[PDB]
C-alpha cells in the first residue's frame, strides 16, 4: 500500500471577503478506492467538484478535489482523507501562509 | 514533442464486481473520459476527434466498446486460471498510445501493471513479460498470445491508427496546446520561510528564484508542480531565513506568457 | 487429439449417484462437461482449467465437477432426476480455442427401476425365394420385450463388425402403447450377396447390448435382475 | 439463443444441392464453426471460418462467412443418403481458450435415396433355434412406397429403413412385419398398406 500526501492551496491569492477556488491535491496512493472531503469548520462543504483519476508514470494515483470558498479572518477550511493504507482518516488544514 | 497516453485503471473486487475507468491525456491536456457507466467515449474537448470522421470514429469507439467487456471477461477467466496462486482484489492499470516526434517520426507502447507493478507490454507482434515479472503470468503470456485476432488489432491499433489519430489531434487542438497563461504570484511566512506563491500558468516550463537584488539565492526550493481546475498550474518556492533579514528579498518568475517582463515581487 | 467417456450409456434411478468419466491424453490443460437436449445447442455445465480447479458453467445446478488429474474430468450427478436425462459431451483443448469433443454419454433417469428387463435376441435366416430372385440374402435381427429404449444393436460377421448392408430401425416400436411402461422391440437388417451366405464358414451373429442395472443397484424381484449385459442370436452359412 | 439456424428441418432427394443459414448476435466474432452430428454419433467438424469476409470447402461441403451482417451459410453439393444428419453452428468468442462456444439448435437434414431398379417382394424368413417362428419382411421397394402399421395390435410392422450395400452401389428400403398370432401370413401381413401392383409374393 501506498500512503496518500495531501496538499491544499488556492487558485487566486488569498484575501478576505473575496470569493475563490480551494484546491485539495491527493497523491502517491493505492489501491485507487479513496474517499476526499472538504471541510469547512470541520463541516463537509456541499459542492465538491472531482476531476477524473489518473496515474503517474510510476503507476501511484492521483486526483484534484476543488470547491468554491471565501477566505476570512475566522473560517478555517480542511481536507480530509480516507485510504485502506491509514488507520485514521488524515486531515490536512489550509494555511494562508502555506 | 507530446505524449498520447490512454491511462485505463481497471478494479476486480471478487469474482463478481468489477469496474473499468480511462482518462486519455495529449501532453498534460485531458482528451477523453470514458467513466464505467458511460456506454460511449466522452470528449473533453471540443477537438477530441481530431481530424477522424463520425463514421471512423464510431467503428473505433465500438471497438473499445468491445474492449471493454471483453478485458473484464478476460481477467475473471484468467483469475480463474491462475487459482489459487492469484486471488481478489485486483488492480489492473494500462498506459496505451504514442509519442509523436518531428518528420513522420512516432513511437508506440502499450503497458500493463499488476497490482501497481508494471509486468507486461506489447510488443512487436505479442505480448511479452518485462524483466522482474513473476513466472506465474507466463501462462496468462502463452494465452493472449494464442489469440490471433487480437493480436492483429492491437499492431494496427499502435502501428497505424495512434499516430494518425495523434496526428490529427495535434492539428485539431492547436489553439488549446499552444495556449499561453499569464502566471500571478504572491507572498507569505511561515514560523522562518518565506513562500513565493505562483499560479494560473500555462505551459508547464516556468523559473521561480528568490533574489537579493541580483544575486539568485542558493536555499530556493522549489516544490512540485500542483495542478489547477482550469488546466493551469501551480507552483511554490521556499526559502530558509533567519527573522529580521526580510528586507532586501524578492520574487523573480520567467514565464514564456509574459514575454520578457518578469514578474517582480518585493517583500 | 482424442477424447473419451466412460460409461457410454447409462441408466439410472432417482436419488441415484452418477459419475461420468471423461479422460483424454493429449496434454491439454482445460476441459469442459456440455449436455445436449432436443431443441436446445450444448450448453456448460462445469469446467476445468488444470488439476484441482473446477469451474461452474451456464447450467451448473445439480452437477458437481471433479479433477483431480489433467487426464480426467468428472461430471458427478449425487442425487440424480429424471431432468437430467440427456445425452453429455466432455471436451478438452489446450491455450487454443479449438475444443476436441468426446463420443457422448447418453442417461436416461427413471422414476423406478421396476420394470427394467433384457431383451430377447432372434435372428431370421434369409428367404430362400429372396436368393434366386435377387442373388442377395437378407438376414433380419429381432430384440424384443426389452425396458428401457437404452440398446446397441450390432452385426458381426466372423467376430468382426460390418456396417455395409446394415439398417436398424431408427427407434424401437411398443409392444403395449396402452400400457404405462411398455416393453420395446428393435429389428435390423444385414443384407449379403447370396454366394456370401451360401459359405459354410461364415459366422453370422446380431448382438444387442442392453443397458440396465448396476451390480450394486437393489433388486427386489423374484425374476432375474436385469443387469447391463449382452444378448445376442448366431447363424452359419448354407449352401 | 444467439445463435440462430434456418431451415429448422429439410428433406431432399439425392444429387440435390442444399444451404444451410446460420445468423448470429454473439459479441465478439472470432470464428464460427460447422459440425456434423449422425444420430447416436458425436460432433465430427466440417469447416471453421475466421475471417472478415470468409470461404471455406472441404469436398461436396462449402461454406461462408459475413461477420458484419453475422451470418454464414453451409452448401452441400450432390448430397448422398450418408448426408442424414443434424448440422450444428457454433461461434466462438475469443481466438483462445478464455472463449466460450454459443451453440445453435442446429438443422435436421434427410436425403432421400435414390433407388435405381425397385423389385418390391414380400419374404418369409425362418428364425435359426426356432423355425416354427417368422418375419415377413418387405424390400426393395422405391421412395415413393408408403410403409403403415397394421390395424390388429397384435402384428407389429416397422418403419422403412434403407440399407447401403457399399461395395456393390447397392441401396434398397425394407420393413419388417410379425406376429405370434394364429393365422398370420406374409401375404396378408402388409394389406394396411399402399404396396405397389406387381409385388412379388413368392409361393
Ligand atoms: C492505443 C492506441 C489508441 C489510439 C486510438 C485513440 C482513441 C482515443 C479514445 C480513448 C480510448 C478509450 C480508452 C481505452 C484505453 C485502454 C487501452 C487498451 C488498448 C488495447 C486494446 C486491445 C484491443 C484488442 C482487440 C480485442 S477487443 N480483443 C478482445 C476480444 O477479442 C476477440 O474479438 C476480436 C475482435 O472483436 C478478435 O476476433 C479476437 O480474436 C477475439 O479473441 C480480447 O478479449 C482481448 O484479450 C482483451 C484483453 C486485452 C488486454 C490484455 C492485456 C493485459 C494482460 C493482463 C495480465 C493478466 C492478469 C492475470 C490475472
Ligand atoms: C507493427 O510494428 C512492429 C514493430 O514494433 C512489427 O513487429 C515486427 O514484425 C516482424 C515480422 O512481422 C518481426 O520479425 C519483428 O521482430 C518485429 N519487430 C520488433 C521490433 O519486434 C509489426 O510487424 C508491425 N505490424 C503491423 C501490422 O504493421
Ligand atoms: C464484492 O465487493 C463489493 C465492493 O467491495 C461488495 O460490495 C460486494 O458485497 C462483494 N460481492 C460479493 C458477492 O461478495
Ligand atoms: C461497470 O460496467 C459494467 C457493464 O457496463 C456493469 O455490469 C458493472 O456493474 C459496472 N461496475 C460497477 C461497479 O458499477
Amino acid at each position: 500500500q501506498k500512503t496518500p500526501q495531501i496538499q491544499v492551496y488556492s487558485r487566486h491569492p488569498p484575501e478576505n471577503g473575496k470569493p475563490n477556488i480551494l484546491n485539495c491535491y491527493v497523491t502517491q496512493f493505492h489501491p485507487p478506492h479513496i474517499e476526499i472531503q472538504m471541510l469547512k469548520n470541520g463541516k463537509k462543504i456541499p459542492k465538491v467538484e472531482m476531476s477524473d483519476m489518473s496515474f503517474s508514470k510510476d503507476w501511484s494515483f492521483y486526483i484534484l478535489a476543488h470547491t468554491e470558498f471565501t477566505p476570512t479572518e475566522t473560517d478555517t477550511y480542511a481536507c480530509r482523507v480516507k485510504h485502506a493504507s491509514m488507520a485514521e482518516p488524515k486531515t490536512v488544514y489550509w494555511d494562508r501562509d502555506m | 514533442n507530446y505524449t498520447f497516453r490512454c491511462l485505463q485503471m481497471s478494479s476486480f473486487a471478487n469474482r463478481s464486481w468489477s469496474r473499468t475507468d480511462s482518462v486519455v491525456w495529449l501532453g498534460d491536456l485531458q482528451t477523453h473520459r470514458w467513466s464505467n457507466d458511460s456506454a460511449t467515449i466522452s470528449f473533453t474537448k471540443p477537438w477530441s476527434q481530431g481530424k477522424l470522421s463520425n463514421q471512423q470514429w464510431e467503428k473505433l469507439q465500438h471497438m473499445f466498446q468491445v474492449y471493454r467487456v471483453s478485458f473484464t471477461r478476460d481477467i475473471q477467466e484468467l483469475v480463474k486460471m491462475m487459482s489459487p496462486k492469484e486471488d481478489y482484489p485486483i488492480e489492473i492499470q494500462l498506459s496505451a498510445g504514442c509519442e509523436m516526434y518531428p518528420g513522420n517520426a512516432s513511437e508506440s507502447f502499450l503497458h500493463v501493471a499488476f497490482q501497481g507493478k508494471y509486468v507486461v507490454r506489447f510488443w512487436g507482434t505479442s505480448w511479452q513479460t518485462v524483466p522482474g515479472a513473476p513466472s506465474w503470468l507466463d501462462l496468462p503470456i502463452k494465452v493472449l498470445n494464442a489469440d490471433q485476432g487480437t493480436s492483429a488489432t492491437v499492431q494496427m491499433l499502435l502501428n497505424d491508427t495512434c499516430p494518425l489519430f495523434v496526428r490529427g489531434l495535434l492539428e485539431a487542438g492547436k489553439s488549446d496546446l499552444e495556449k499561453q497563461e499569464k502566471p500571478v504570484a504572491w507572498l507569505s511566512s511561515v514560523p522562518r520561510q518565506l513562500v513565493c506563491h505562483v499560479s494560473g500558468f500555462y505551459p508547464k516550463p516556468v523559473w521561480v528564484m528568490w533574489m537579493r537584488g541580483d544575486q539568485e539565492q542558493q536555499g530556493t526550493h522549489r516544490g512540485d508542480f500542483l495542478p489547477n481546475a482550469d488546466e493551469t498550474w501551480y507552483l511554490q518556492a521556499t526559502l530558509d531565513v533567519e527573522a529580521g533579514e526580510e528586507a532586501g528579498l524578492a520574487c523573480r518568475v520567467k514565464h514564456s506568457s509574459l514575454g520578457g517582463q518578469d514578474i517582480i515581487l518585493y517583500w | 487429439a482424442a477424447v473419451t467417456q466412460s460409461p457410454r450409456n447409462k441408466v439410472a434411478v432417482t436419488g441415484g449417484k452418477v459419475t461420468l468419466s471423461c479422460n483424454q491424453t493429449n496434454n491439454h490443460n482445460n476441459m469442459y462437461w456440455y449436455r445436449q437436449d432436443t431443441g436446445h445447442g450444448l450448453r456448460l455445465i462445469h469446467y476445468s482449467y488444470g488439476a484441482g480447479s473446477t469451474e461452474k458453467g451456464d447450467i451448473p445446478d445439480g452437477y458437481k465437477a471433479s479433477r483431480p488429474s489433467q487426464e480426467n474430468f468428472s461430471l458427478i450427478l449425487e442425487l440424480a432426476t429424471p431432468s437430467q436425462t440427456s445425452v453429455y459431451f466432455c471436451a478438452s483443448g489446450d491455450e487454443g480455442y479449438t475444443q476436441y469433443f468426446g463420443p457422448g454419454t447418453r442417461l436416461l433417469v427413471l422414476e423406478d427401476l421396476r420394470n427394467v428387463t433384457p431383451p430377447k435376441v432372434s435372428l431370421f435366416e434369409p428367404s430362400k425365394a429372396e436368393i434366386s430372385h435377387t442373388q442377395k440374402a437378407t438376414l433380419v435381427c429381432l430384440a424384443t420385450g426389452f425396458y428401457p429404449d437404452h440398446v446397441e444393436l450390432s452385426w458381426w460377421v466372423n467376430g468382426k463388425e460390418v456396417h455395409s448392408g446394415v439398417c436398424t430401425d431408427p427407434q424401437p416400436l411398443k409392444e403395449q402403447p396402452a400400457l404405462n411402461d411398455s416393453r420395446y422391440s428393435l429389428s435390423s437388417r444385414l443384407r449379403v450377396s447370396a454366394t456370401f451366405w451360401q459359405n459354410p464358414r461364415n459366422h453370422f451373429r446380431c448382438q444387442v447390448q442392453f443397458y440396465g442395472l448396476s451390480e450394486n443397484d437393489e433388486w427386489t424381484q423374484d425374476r432375474a435382475k436385469p443387469v447391463t449385459q449382452i444378448v445376442s442370436a448366431e447363424a452359419w452359412g448354407r449352401a | 439463443t444467439q445463435v440462430e439456424q434456418s431451415p429448422q428441418s429439410l428433406v431432399v432427394r439425392q444429387g440435390e444441392n442444399c444451404v444451410l443459414q446460420c445468423n448470429y448476435s454473439v459479441t465478439p466474432d472470432n470464428h464460427l464453426r460447422w459440425f456434423k452430428q449422425d444420430t447416436g454419433k458425436g460432433l465430427v467438424s466440417l469447416t471453421v471460418l475466421v475471417d472478415q469476409k470468409d470461404k471455406t470447402s472441404n469436398g461436396r461441403y462449402s461454406a461462408t462467412l459475413d461477420k458484419d451482417a453475422k451470418h454464414s451459410t453451409l452448401h452441400i453439393t450432390a448430397t448422398l443418403l450418408d448426408d442424414t444428419a443434424t448440422y450444428i453452428c457454433v461461434v466462438g468468442d475469443r481466438g483462445s481458450a478464455l472463449g466460450r462456444l454459443h451453440f445453435g439448435a442446429g438443422t435436421q437434414l434427410i436425403v432421400i435415396p435414390d433407388i435405381q431398379n425397385p423389385d418390391p417382394a414380400v419374404y418369409q424368413l425362418r428364425d435359426s433355434k426356432s423355425s416354427d417362428k417368422s418375419v415377413c419382411l418387405f424390400t426393395d421397394f422405391d421412395s415413393q412406397t408408403n410403409v403403415s402399421q397394421s390395424k390388429d395390435s397384435d402384428v407389429y410392422i416397422t418403419d422403412k429403413c434403407v440399407l447401403d450395400m457399399r461395395s456393390m452401389d447397392f441401396k434398397s428400403n425394407s420393413a419388417v412385419a410379425w406376429s405370434n398370432k394364429s393365422d398370420f401370413a406374409c401375404a396378408n401381413a402388409f394389406n394396411n398398406s399402399i404396396i405397389p401392383e406387381d409385388t412379388f409374393f413368392p409361393s
